[PDB]
């Protein structure tokens, strides 16, 4: 989690999105 | 740019990646 | 030590038989050819009335190209024995090419070839092509170059009879239809005068022995002087390819070379047409002198190379110059001497002003023969100055400049494609060579997919572990933990994939191999059966044949664009014993009324090892007496009567990326048994019989059964047990012994034995007469009736007989018959479910009632 | 007609159901969605306490990505009917993605999809989805966008049986078994409210009969105004997707696009987001007006395009600039709307300052969508600035530009490899368009065998002629004369080869094909059997099965270095009729002692036309009386027993060239039968019977045959004859009738006929009695003995019976039987090969010896 | 025989040689 | 060079090819 390079891809990226911040997202408009 | 622009091509850090999910 | 050579030498220089027969006169008197001998375009060789037995040895080679009107080579080569190949035309020492009239070689006296191979082509009438064991004649090490084709062997050559010398090594080595090759023992290989008679190593091809004991060589192996053999020449003489010559003789001597004739130079005890490296010929061309600066900078114009013989023209050249690239295009088949010939032809070159190119070559193993090469100037690079080292379609090229070799490159780019064995890693070793020092070669220059596809170069290894095995199943588990995404502290036995989706999954191959030597799959090979891709890393082989050895190996499957490949070694393992199969060909037969025989084989897989055989015989008796019968009217004798694979993933990946880019936004069987035989109630016979037998057996007999019985035969074979099956497992699920099939042998075993005995007769008071008898010891097949007979002791009388359903006569103490005056004899026999018996002996009664 | 649509709509702009279910409170009262509706990242949809039947119609598309805690889509889409697809997300219109909890769709009211298609991915628990016929619900012309994957289909999703509506089309079609698809008849394809209640063409999405008994559209097909459907909007109103609004309203309307929001511009009766070609937005953005110079130029930085959605961003851009190449990398499955989305995204560009590149695309048919392109300036090229048009690994690319489309190339070199469907000739059309105007592309840049290898485009045609055919053989003949060697006077059926050796020979293929449509071989395809290369040009197919249609086709085989390839069309032909196969399942059975029956079938190939069936029946002689037997001491009943090859030729060619360079120097039976029967001399029975039968028949009866006898049965099936056969084949070849196997008959009830007649008795004087009888007309089996019985006409007297071997009693005028005083009767029966006969009636005799 | 280019090769070359030169070849040395 | 160097590559004429004749 700490390191900042992390060539993150695909499903790993999707799951990391949730684990990093499950509260919510901005929505498009 | 978009998520696939900053991550999964080139490399991005989590703290910078946190922008997509502000309250 | 010291030994004479046969005959006295009268050598004649290189020879060419051309056009017409009359030129054969040039072969006059000369025992050996100091050069090469070629016969070609002789339109009709028939008028040749003579032969030339004196000709025995040829120094360079024999080519027979397009000679017509010649049937065999025996006539012109009676005693040709040795071909020494000092000069080796195109790497072939004996050539017989494009002749319509040659039928039989007839080279009875040929024994040895010192260099090069042999090529025979386009001789439609040549029979016996396959007879000879060429590999003995050639140098033992590199025997590969023996090539023969379109000799007419297909069908027309019905005369391949040969003397069957006979089918040695199932190959009749016959010259003509009657002659054959004489082999030599290894102690004197290709140096024997007959099948066993050997010769010392001083000679080559053997020696002749006479009554005087004056053994003489066919030809000296190393050198010859004054018709005597020695290792080296005496001082003041020079070696010339077979013999020792003076300085003047060397000056006069000559040899032909590529549309030129070179006179030999007496140098350092040898007569040679070219000075050694670092030397140059004198102005008078009488001696050689050291090259200035240790290197004579001779230069030659760059040009194509089509075969080895062309390469010789570049001998001794240092600088290859000219805008034309030095296109190497050699085409061999199993290149034997390509390396050495190209070495002789190019070892001198050290700097190329032009650009090298090696296009479409077969059998060119490497570029190691550029020994002295140091710099490919590539000043006018080929292809619009694009490239300075062009490689292509080299079907057998595998490695570039030899070990620890370094060459500079001043211009242009490298190029590589379609080289099967050339691995990409070997190409990348040139990265530090170029003047531009590229960090890597772009996909447009180096064909990373095509190059090296056939070479086991980049196969990263996997620690495949066999987890568990069973009767028909086994589980495989791959130990290597694959990196996906994050580098995760590399150098951990990594195997990596930069995107989780790119990794489709592992692929497990397997195939039955008792020897465990199946090679990896090439693309239509079907030996290997392959399971579907799997990602967890564990697969469960199923439906295996028990106790069968299986080879397996693991490969990684990734989208074609990905390139982080890996594999495993071909490990081998065997399944468990399983359960043995049925016994084959089981038959039962009766030896006697109490002795039985059974025969069987086991022509099917037992699996495991057959610890024991076991047979169980059970008597199953007949039903009781049946009333659907008639007696004395219905008797019986009663014999026996019983693809893309990636498009889906690629599309999924791209759509996933597009969607990610948009969603987010910032802000009755033998269960158990033991040996046993059950006695009858009276212990007269064994009711059942069950015993083990040793695995030697195939047939056996069983004893002390009772007459006329149906003994069902049950047979089985039992296998061994693995320690884990007996200590890690207990006595349940058994499966220890095979399936079975009952064998029935309900025969009338074997004699009449006993049917009825002890007959007696009396009468009540023409008074009725009572006849009594005793039943047999045992029913002769479930007695159903008694046949009772009587006769009168008078002439012309015949025996009368009756029947009863048995067990009724006892009420009257015997069967009653109305009888008249006279003396009568009575007989009785029982009849059973097993048919007739034999009538018992007679006993007499006389009727004489009072009134 | 013009009429009211159901209910009154309350449209609302796109909605974003995100994070938590509470945002559903923004979706109520929304009849239709004016934009797109996306549901992403609901952690738990279970708390949804409502359904929203009012939502019926959506304009752009539906994406359900990573929604969790939702079991079915019915709850949120009770009445979702149609997806107009005015905008596409990557070309798809309804995406349901990566949901762990979706069991069922629930789209009961789904009725029509207007554009794009459907993608369903990574919904493990979804079921019943693979039942619906997506091709019927989509637009008819391009129904290909129906992709689905990993919907738990492996084992767990077997409960998709649907109500099996149940099994229509031999398949289930349901949204869970609770429902089934609402199919529409072809008359109103997907334009119905039920399977027979069609809908008018004015409505779209369905229609409901109103309270007045008249139709009411669910949604207007073309446009809608004031809840009424019409073709076009009234004056002063502009069409915004599915309804007409004023300019003031259109100014307020908005639609989201690629992280941007564009307001609607009222233009030409339509509310527009992007001005049309030749127009640009006003400074106030309130209207579009004509562009100066015919088209406003716009610049966009070059960048990769990995999917259509990215391509949309380039809409309306005229100039693509920057050192970065415009790398197209689309990866579709199947040729979906890509050709149109890319057209929308790039039809405007007319020249590119950078260089184009098409690395690794799938489903990209052509670059025809660069409609306005005129010049690839290629100012900064790439790959060391080598190339300005870089095309690679395009698995489905087949043509570069539009027909006769001209586009300049100002710099750099082209590049092409690995494009399987790109024929080489299509590449060379660029030759006159480059700045350098190359005459041809060097092999370094344009591949030789890697391009277009899969396209049946470069094949020169061969005029194969089928010469002759036979029963099992056929001869082929390649008519096209070959220009081997010099091209002297070309164009004579060219098929050129520069030297005789490069062309190794023709290759013939053949394979059984009754349908005559087998496609040419692709490389493990084993349908085709091949023959070895042949140079003369004629081949003889052999061992064909008679009368079988064989497909065959020819092509030229040449060394890989040569490239003058040619092929032929896949012609087909049939062998000759040959000989019919044996009759199958032949059995004989009785109808009476003289009527016999036979049954057979023909379950094997007849090889031709079965003109007729032929059966021939002939009897065999009975066995005679035998002396090795005894009779009437033992009864007799006796039931009747009755490869590439490249290396070899290459090496040969090269060696031959090297040798040329050096040699020369300057200075029982049925062949024929006729229908007939043979009648016995007594006319009682037919000894033989041979007749034809029509091809209808399979079993027939033959009568008036001898009784007590075996009749050998011989059956045949005969074939037609070709005119060319009959006109010449008089006695040779023939073979017009099948193989046969004799069938013998276990004729039941062939015994017991004519018994015995005319029994009479007489006495010689204890006087013996002579008994006479007559044998039957036809012996009841060959007589071996005659049984005779007699009895005394007194109570309780037994009937004695004795025998005579017959044929010897006649010389005594009968059989002599010892007899005593009294009145007696006699009986006789026959004993023969067929066993006992029946005892004939009685005759009497009285004994009265005188003294 | 007439034309001047006539790219002869392989066996055709030898066949044309042995007729266009029907009587002899001057030997190497 | 030889025949294969003068003909079969950069094809030659029969008249020139006659050079390999006239013993
Ligand atoms: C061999 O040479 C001698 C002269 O040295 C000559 O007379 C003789 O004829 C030659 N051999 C033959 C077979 O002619
Ligand atoms: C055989 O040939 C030789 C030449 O090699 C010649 O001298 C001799 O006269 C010939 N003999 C006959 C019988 O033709
Ligand atoms: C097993 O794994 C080790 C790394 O821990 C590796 O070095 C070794 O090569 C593997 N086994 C084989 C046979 O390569
Ligand atoms: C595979 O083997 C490794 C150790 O070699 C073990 O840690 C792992 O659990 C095994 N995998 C399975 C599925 O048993
Ligand atoms: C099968 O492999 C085992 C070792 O696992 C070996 O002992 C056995 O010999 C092999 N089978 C055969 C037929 O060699
Ligand atoms: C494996 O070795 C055995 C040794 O007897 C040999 O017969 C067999 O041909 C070999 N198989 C392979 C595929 O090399
Ligand atoms: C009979 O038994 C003997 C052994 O007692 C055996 O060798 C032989 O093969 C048997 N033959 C048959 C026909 O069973
Ligand atoms: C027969 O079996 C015995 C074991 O009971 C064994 O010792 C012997 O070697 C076997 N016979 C042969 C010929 O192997
Ligand atoms: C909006 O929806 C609510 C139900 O949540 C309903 O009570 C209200 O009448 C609706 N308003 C309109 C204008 O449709
Ligand atoms: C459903 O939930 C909404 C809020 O999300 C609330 O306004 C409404 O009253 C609820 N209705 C029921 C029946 O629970
Ligand atoms: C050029 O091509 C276009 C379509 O690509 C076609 O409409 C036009 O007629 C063509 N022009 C000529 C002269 O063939
Ligand atoms: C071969 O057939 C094609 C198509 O039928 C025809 O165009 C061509 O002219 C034919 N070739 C010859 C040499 O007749
Ligand atoms: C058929 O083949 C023969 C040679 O086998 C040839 O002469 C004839 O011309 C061929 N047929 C045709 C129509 O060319
Ligand atoms: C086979 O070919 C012939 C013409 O050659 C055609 O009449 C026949 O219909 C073909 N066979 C089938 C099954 O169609
Ligand atoms: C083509 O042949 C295949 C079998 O090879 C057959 O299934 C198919 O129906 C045929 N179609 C036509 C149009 O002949
Ligand atoms: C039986 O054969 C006759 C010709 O003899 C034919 O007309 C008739 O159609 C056949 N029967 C049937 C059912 O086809
Ligand atoms: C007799 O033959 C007829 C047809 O010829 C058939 O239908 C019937 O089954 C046959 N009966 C027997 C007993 O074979």
């Amino acid at each position: 989690l700490p390191p900042g390079n992390h060539k993150l891809c695909g499903p790993a990226l999707s799951d990391a999105m949730d684990v990093v911040c499950p509260h919510g997202f901005n929505t498009l408009p | 740019g978009g998520v696939y622009d900053e991550c999964c091509v080139k490399t991005c850090s989590y703290l910078e990646l946190a922008i997509y999910c502000l309250p | 030590p010291t030994m004479r050579l046969s005959q006295n030498v009268k050598p004649c220089k290189s020879m060419d038989i051309r056009n017409m027969v009359s030129h054969f006169n040039q072969l006059e008197n000369c025992t050996v050819i100091e050069g090469f001998l070629l016969i070609d375009l002789i339109n009709d060789a028939s008028p040749l009335n003579r032969s030339f037995p004196k000709l025995t040895e040829v120094t360079d080679y024999i080519i027979i190209y397009r000679v017509t009107g010649l049937h065999s080579l025996s006539k012109i080569f009676p005693n040709l024995s040795v071909i020494r190949g000092n000069k080796l035309f195109d790497g072939y020492a004996l050539v017989v090419y494009s002749n319509f009239d040659l039928m039989d070689l007839g080279l009875h006296k040929l024994r040895s070839i010192t260099r090069g191979g042999v090529r025979i082509e386009k001789n439609h009438k040549l029979c016996y092509d396959r007879t000879i064991d060429w590999l003995e004649i050639l140098a033992e090490n590199e025997t590969q170059l023996v090539v023969l084709t379109e000799n007419g062997k297909e069908k027309e050559c019905r005369l391949s009879k040969c003397p069957g010398c006979q089918l040695h090594n199932n190959r009749r080595l016959c010259w003509n239809s009657k002659l054959c090759q004489t082999k030599c023992p290894e102690k004197c290989r290709n140096n024997c005068i007959d099948e066993h008679t050997c010769c010392s190593q001083d000679c080559l091809g053997g020696c002749v022995i006479d009554k005087n004991g004056n053994e003489s060589c066919i030809s000296c192996r190393n050198v010859s002087f004054n018709n005597i053999c020695m290792d080296s020449c005496p001082k003041g003489y020079y070696q010339f390819d077979s013999r020792c010559v003076t300085a003047n003789e060397c000056i006069t001597l000559t040899k032909f070379e590529t549309n030129s004739v070179y006179s030999g130079i007496p140098y350092n005890g040898q007569c040679i047409t070219h000075c050694p490296t670092g030397y140059q010929k004198s102005e008078n061309k009488r001696m050689c002198e050291p090259c200035p600066g240790g290197k004579c900078d001779k230069e030659c114009s760059s040009g194509l190379i089509d075969s080895l013989e062309r390469a010789r023209e570049f001998h001794g050249c240092t600088i290859i110059t000219g805008t034309e690239p030095l296109t190497i295009s050699i085409k061999r088949e199993s290149g034997a001497h390509v390396m050495d010939e190209l070495k002789y032809g190019l070892a001198a070159v050290h700097k190329i002003q032009s650009s090298l190119m090696v296009h479409l070559t077969y059998g060119l193993k490497s570029l190691k023969f550029f020994q002295s090469l140091t710099e490919i100037s590539g000043d006018p690079p080929m292809d619009a100055d694009k490239y300075a080292l062009y490689v292509l379609d080299n079907r057998d090229l595998d490695e570039l400049w030899g070990p620890n070799q370094t060459v500079f490159i001043r211009k242009g780019g490298v190029f590589f494609h379609f080289n099967p064995k050339l691995c990409v890693s070997t190409i990348n070793q040139l990265l530090p060579m170029l003047a531009s020092k590229p960090k890597f070669f772009e996909k447009s220059d180096v064909g990373a997919d095509s190059n090296g596809n056939r070479g086991s170069c980049g196969t990263a290894v996997l620690n495949v572990t066999l987890q568990s095995v069973g009767a028909n199943s086994a589980m495989l588990n791959v130990t290597t933990k694959v990196e996906i995404g994050e580098p995760q502290k590399p150098s951990n036995a990594t195997i990596v994939f930069k995107d989780p989706r790119a990794f489709i999954g592992f692929v497990f191959y397997h195939m039955i191999d008792p020897y465990g030597n199946s090679t990896k799959s090439s693309p239509c090979d079907d030996r290997w059966k392959v399971s579907s891709p799997e990602k967890s890393g564990v697969m469960v082989l199923s439906n295996l044949i028990p106790y069968t050895n299986y080879s397996y190996y693991v490969r990684t499957m990734a989208i074609s664009s990905e390139l982080t490949n890996a594999e495993s070694d071909v490990k081998n393992f065997r399944t468990n014993p399983g359960r043995p199969s049925k016994v084959t060909e089981v038959v039962a037969t009766a030896i006697s009324d109490s002795k039985i025989n059974v025969t069987w084989s086991y022509l099917d897989k037992p699996y495991g090892v057959l610890t024991r055989y076991f047979i169980k015989a059970k008597l199953i008796n007949r039903p009781t007496r049946n009333n659907n019968r008639d007696y004395c009217t219905e008797p019986l004798v009663k014999a026996m009567e019983n693809e893309y694979d990636d498009r889906k993933v690629q599309a999924g990946m791209e759509f996933e990326n597009a969607l990610q880019n948009f969603i987010f936004v910032p802000n009755d069987d033998e269960n158990t048994y033991k040996d046993e035989e059950d006695l009858s109630s009276n212990k007269q016979f064994y009711e059942v019989f069950a015993k083990e037998l040793p695995p030697n057996q195939t047939h056996f007999v069983f004893e002390k059964l009772r007459h006329f019985t149906r003994y069902a035969i049950f047979v089985v074979a039992c296998r061994e047990e693995i320690p884990s099956e007996k200590l890690r497992d207990t006595s349940f699920k058994k499966s220890l012994c095979s399936d079975y099939d009952t064998v029935f042998q309900t025969t009338k075993r074997k004699k009449f034995a006993d049917i009825v005995m002890d007959l007696k007769v009396d009468l009540e008071h023409e008074s009725p007469v009572r006849v009594r008898w005793t039943p047999p010891v045992d029913p002769n097949g479930e007695i159903v009736t008694y046949e009772v007979a009587y006769k009168l002791q008078k002439p012309d009388q015949v025996e009368e007989k009756k029947c009863i359903p048995a067990a009724d006569f006892n009420q009257t103490a015997g069967y009653l018959i109305k009888l008249n005056e006279g003396l009568y004899s009575f007989r009785v026999r029982a009849n059973s479910i097993a048919g007739y018996g034999d009538f018992t002996e007679v006993e007499h009664i006389k009727v004489e009632p009072p009134p």
